[PDB]
């Protein structure tokens, strides 16, 4: 039940330096058997390790990185966090934060410490690109006639850059509920579609709206969506 | 006077791991050869602390915790892992300065027939706090739909190790010793 | 330092168990803890196997580790494989540098139903063209195998810009799902009297259409 969480910018952008936070939660930071790294992911590649450190302050680099990392933690909040300068187009990726398994000397008092990752995080995407972020476009996506239980949705239009994350009813509606990737359009921005098959009777008495939450512009948009009169 | 470490290993019944037992060690001169170089033990790992200069050291008590999961189980006593050993058992807490050893006891602790005495809580209310035990057996109602009315529902905590000499290695007992670590005891050549 | 070359791609059908070997380059293999983590698409990675061999609580029991010294390799093994299962993995190892990852292996289990989509067509509304676009919405769930061309309609001829489709993404029923947009003007909405989305997968069009107020 130690939990990990990134709070991320989403934008960074090029040859500037990347402001990551992970928020920790079921265990210290101030904990000596436990490494604290991250790790990255560029998307369609593999997996990389960038740093770890623990608060001893003694820290392991990835040494092609080196140069570009500064890890540093923050033990009255809880967090460590990630300074990335120096920014490529190719250090576009999902970053995830995470814990060791707990530092051992063994039996003959050899020190086995920071050699791999245990909790996992959530992510957060960091974009690297040179334009700066638009807010979403929610519009409903209405019913009409349905094949005995009915579907509507909330396209969400035009943004920059991933994630938003779109819950249905603020969490209350899940079966039902598959939000579908986003299109990557000729125009640099992306669009999402979240649906919800929903009973066919009670689109009169029954309340539905999507939450869309793209946190790179703060917008949430709780948009409801009623039917139609064709 | 002199530290009783081989009083709690080469003892001839353990505990279980939800009635596990504890022994403080204190006021007394502590060895760490015998614990070095035993090779008996199939996992011995020490956080924080190095076993091989335990020896040039001081601590202000020794607090050995013993008792017998099964084979599979042992990995479960580590800093920060989960599963009912560590969840509802032995929770090791994450700033442990200690070891943990074990040894494999199919020989001493695992017959034919069916060695039933070692046992383990499968089923808690909440989890448990590190350095605390729940001796207790009342019997565990599904965590609001109350027991003893008239036996409707309550799966018993405790399930219990079926042992034998003639299963491989991930239902067989493994004597689980851990020395936490805390200035009455010190070293030899320290 | 040293590289993980691991198979790109896996396939084994359900049941009989599959084998996943990671090669380490220069430097001998169990000198360093292999870990092995699962990664299953849209989703955090969690570890499977750690210290070569050893698995947390909740990893299912037929997932093995193991070490292949011989090639200087490293295994992870999964009997009785379930569709649960369709997922990447990755070794992990390190030196007196840094951690090298593995590249991913692709597992995937071939014995699962051929599933044609269930296609929902949205037509753009009224609070859209207000703001004087049209986005039609092609939304094609529950498929496999997992790819789809999908068509469009003019009336009765097609739509040969306008497009964005997506690239099909596994769900995690491990079923598919695709998107695809038709942005457009809308007046160029209300001046045909059918816009049909039309999804050939596996030769069986599904199809669907709409029309304006
Ligand atoms: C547990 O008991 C065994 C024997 O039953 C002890 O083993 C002996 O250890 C001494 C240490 O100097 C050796 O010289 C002997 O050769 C060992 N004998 C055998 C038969 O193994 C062991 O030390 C005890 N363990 C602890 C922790 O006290």
């Amino acid at each position: 039940q130690l939990q990990l969480q990134e709070s991320g910018p989403g934008l960074v952008k090029p040859s500037e330096t990347l402001s990551l936070t992970c928020t920790v939660s079921g265990g210290s930071i101030s904990s000596s058997n436990f490494y604290w790294g991250w790790i990255r992911q560029p998307p369609g590649k593999g997996l990389e390790w960038i740093a770890s450190i623990t608060y001893s302050g003694r820290t392991f680099y990835n040494p092609s990185l080196k140069s570009r990392v500064a890890i540093s933690v923050d033990t009255s909040k809880n967090q460590f966090s990630l300074k990335l300068s120096s920014v490529t187009a190719a250090d576009t990726a999902v970053y995830y934060c995470a814990r060791t398994f707990p530092s051992y000397y063994d039996r003959s008092g050899y020190h086995y410490l920071n050699y791999g990752m245990d909790v996992w995080g959530q992510g957060t995407t960091v974009t690297v690109s040179s334009a700066s972020t638009k807010g979403p476009s929610v519009f409903p996506l209405a019913p009409s006639s349905s094949g005995g239980t009915a579907a509507l949705g909330c396209l969400v239009k035009d943004y920059f850059p991933e994630p938003v994350t779109v819950s249905w009813n603020s969490g209350a509606l899940t079966s039902g509920v598959h939000t579908f990737p986003a299109v990557l359009q000729s125009s640099g921005l992306y669009s999402l579609s979240s649906v919800v098959t929903v009973p066919s009777s009670s689109l009169g008495t029954q309340t539905y709206i999507c939450n869309v939450n793209h946190k790179p512009s703060n917008t949430k948009v709780d948009k409801k969506v009623e039917p139609k009169s064709c | 006077n002199l530290c009783p470490f081989g009083e709690v290993f080469n003892a001839t019944t353990f505990p279980s791991v939800y009635a596990w037992e504890r022994k403080r060690i204190s006021n007394c001169v502590a060895d760490y050869s015998v614990l070095y170089n035993s090779t008996s033990f199939s996992t011995f790992k020490c956080y924080g602390v190095s076993a091989t200069k335990l020896n040039d050291l001081c601590f202000s008590n020794v607090y050995a915790d013993s008792f017998v999961v099964k084979g599979d189980d042992v990995r479960q006593i580590a800093p920060g892992q989960t599963g009912v050993i560590a969840d509802y058992n032995y929770k090791l807490p994450d700033d442990f300065t200690g070891c943990v050893l074990a040894w494999n006891t199919r020989n001493i602790d695992a017959t034919q027939t069916g060695n039933y005495n070692y046992k383990y809580r499968s089923l808690r209310h909440g989890k448990l706090r590190p350095f605390e035990r729940d001796i207790s057996n009342v019997p565990f109602s599904p965590d609001g739909k109350p027991c003893t009315p008239p036996a409707f529902n309550c799966y018993w905590p405790l399930n219990d190790y079926g042992f034998y000499i003639t299963n491989g290695i991930g239902y067989q007992p493994y004597r689980v010793v851990v020395l936490s670590f805390e200035a009455t005891v010190c070293g030899p050549k320290k | 330092n040293f590289m993980l070359t691991q198979p790109h791609s896996m396939s084994e059908s359900p049941g009989k168990t599959v084998t996943i070997s990671c090669t380490r380059s220069s430097g001998s293999i169990a000198s360093n803890y292999v870990q092995w983590y699962q990664q299953r698409p849209g989703s955090s990675p969690t570890t499977v196997i750690y210290e070569d061999n050893q698995r947390p609580s909740g990893v299912p029991d037929r997932f093995s580790g193991s070490i292949d010294s011989s090639s200087n390799s490293a295994s992870l093994t999964i009997s009785g494989l379930k569709t649960e299962d369709e997922a990447d993995y990755y070794c992990q190892s390190y030196d007196s540098s840094s951690w090298v990852f593995g590249g991913g292996t692709k597992l995937t289990v071939l014995g699962q139903p051929k599933a044609n989509p269930t296609v929902t067509l949205f037509p753009p509304s009224s609070e859209e063209l207000q703001a004087n676009k049209a986005t039609l919405v092609c939304l094609i769930s529950d498929f496999y195998p997992g790819a789809v061309t999908v068509a469009w309609k003019a009336d009765g001829s097609p739509v040969k810009a306008g497009v964005e489709t997506t690239k099909p993404s596994k769900q995690s029923n491990n079923k598919y799902a695709a998107s695809s947009y038709l942005s457009l003007t809308p007046e160029q909405w209300k001046s045909h009297r059918s816009y049909s989305c039309q999804v050939t997968h596996e030769g069986s069009t599904v199809e669907k259409t709409v029309a304006p107020t």
